[PDB]
């Protein structure tokens, strides 16, 4: 498994053309705020291809 | 019901509030495979099999 290539699974909004997002901030996927901490409906935005 | 005789409920002719279902913290698994959880309140479907 080559897991070195990653894509942004989760983001709040669509990008502009020629816009790059490298910010590794947590995403809030539910009603509960995450406060930078993983948990229920709190996921890392960057997931790797298998 | 049991899993060999799973109960199928037909959800139709009604308006469905998926935000209450999605914001509930009792659910340990909420995984969608053909739609988005945040767009369930925006999309429309003919019927739902539960």
């Amino acid at each position: 498994g080559n897991y070195n290539y990653l894509y942004r699974l989760f983001r709040k909004s669509n990008l502009k053309p020629f816009e790059r997002d490298i910010s590794t901030e947590i995403y809030q996927a539910g009603s509960t705020p995450c406060n930078g901490v993983e948990g229920f409906n709190c996921y890392f935005p960057l997931q790797s291809y298998g | 019901a049991s899993v060999y005789a799973w109960n199928r409920k037909r959800i139709s002719n009604c308006v469905a509030d998926y935000s209450v279902l999605y914001n509930s913290a009792s659910f340990s698994t909420f995984k969608c495979y053909g739609v988005s959880p945040t767009k369930l309140n925006d999309l429309c479907f003919t019927n739902v099999y539960a």
